[PDB]
């Protein structure tokens, strides 16, 4: 009764330190070692099974391998980066798309708590480039049929819980 | 318990397989090398500041891993910390039923979970050299160990 959940999105964007800060409930690893969790639903006990994709980012012929029996995946980026919004409908949602078509998701935003800082925003606004608003966020997840969109921050924990709460929502169908 | 190394290794050379047309397996060798070392690198790394409470910059970091990557004459990938070998298993049959197998009396999904995870990890090593000699995972260890050392 173990619900798969796989993280995926572009490196840099914390996949990991989200994993880590989210079983933090000590040493912050760089493997990320499958790892699983009960969780409280509607007064029913669940068990979360998590696993990460980190470093795979750019091993195309990986990442297929960690597919296969998914039940839900958080197709992560970070609201301070772009690139990484803009690889969910370039190469993400596609490539889950591809691999498990039947399979839901939540469009992930993490590093929220960048998003209100001046140095990110600065050397941000160089490029010509503005972090991410939820508004064109959720536009992006209806487009690509994202069950729902949430964000939070690895950091500060906002936000964190209800992103894996979620996740078993969408997976229990 | 016992498992057949072999079988596993062709039903993972078959999903590789997939992929393609031709049935090429000469990238995912090539990736999953990297990557399996990378992260065996990255654990050795982990495992030395835990017990010290060390912290190693990112630079440091580098210079590590270019010394394993000159010592092993293998590319590597500081990022590498998730081999698709574990990943194959995890979802496989026959290594599921040789989970169950091992966790007999006991299935508490927790249990039986952190016991598939642990199995995954002798598994996948054990498949690692007997596929990928190019080093076995001891001595990377041994390796980083002394690289460590030397730059830490």
């Amino acid at each position: 009764q173990t619900i798969k959940c796989v993280v995926v999105g572009d490196g840099a964007v914390g996949k990991t330190c989200l994993l880590i800060s989210y079983t933090t409930n000590e040493y912050v690893p760089t493997v990320f070692d499958n790892y699983a969790v009960t969780v409280m639903i509607g007064g029913e006990p669940y068990t979360l099974g998590l696993f990460d994709t980190a470093g795979q980012e750019d091993y195309d012929r990986l990442r297929p391998l960690s597919y296969p029996q998914t039940d839900v995946f958080l197709v992560c980026f970070s609201v301070v980066s772009p690139s990484s919004f803009e690889n969910v409908k370039e190469k993400w949602v596609p490539e889950i798309t591809h691999h498990c078509p039947k399979t839901p998701f939540l469009l992930v935003g993490t590093q929220i708590d960048l998003r209100d800082d001046p140095s990110t925003i600065e050397k941000l606004a160089k490029n010509k480039q503005k972090p991410i608003t939820p508004e064109t966020a959720e536009k992006l997840a209806r487009d690509l049929k994202a069950v729902k969109y949430v964000e939070c921050s690895a950091l500060t924990q906002k936000g964190l819980k209800n992103v894996f709460d979620e996740a078993i929502l969408a997976a229990l169908e | 318990f016992v498992i057949n190394h072999g079988k596993l290794t062709n039903q993972l050379l078959q999903a590789v397989a997939k992929q393609t047309r031709n049935g090429d397996t000469q990238q995912w060798f090539q990736q999953e090398q990297t990557t399996y070392i990378s992260r065996t690198v990255n654990r050795t790394l982990d495992d030395y500041c835990r017990s010290n409470n060390s912290v190693i910059s990112k630079e440091t970091k580098g210079h590590i891993f270019r010394a394993v990557e000159n010592a092993l004459q293998q590319p590597l990938d500081m990022n590498g910390a998730q081999s698709s070998i574990g990943h194959f298993l995890q979802s496989n049959k026959y290594f599921n039923q040789k989970v169950d197998e091992q966790c007999g009396k006991r299935v508490d999904p927790i249990t039986r979970f952190n016991t598939q995870t642990k199995m995954i990890e002798q598994v996948s090593q054990e498949i690692f050299e007997r596929n990928f000699s190019g080093f076995k995972v001891s001595e990377i260890k041994a390796i980083t160990q002394n690289a460590i050392l030397e730059h830490v």
